[PDB]
């Protein structure tokens, strides 16, 4: 599943991702850690809020 | 350290 990037997030911690509006995020999977995603940005793979993002169907 | 669940 990838997701489409709805609002900006800044990384506040290194294991988190900084996206921007309109990225894709690829290959997302979803986290015991409630609210939050983890997926593939720029080759690298790290954590984000699942409430910036809207899953690509 | 714990995450929140940002907001817009």
């Amino acid at each position: 599943v990838d997701y489409i990037v709805e609002y900006d997030y800044d990384a506040v911690h290194d294991d988190e991702l900084t996206i921007r509006v309109g990225e894709i995020i690829r290959n997302v999977k979803k986290l015991q850690e409630e609210g939050w995603l983890e997926g593939e940005l720029n080759g690298r793979r790290g954590m984000f809020p699942d409430n910036f993002v809207k899953e690509i169907k | 350290p714990p995450k929140p669940r940002p907001r817009r």
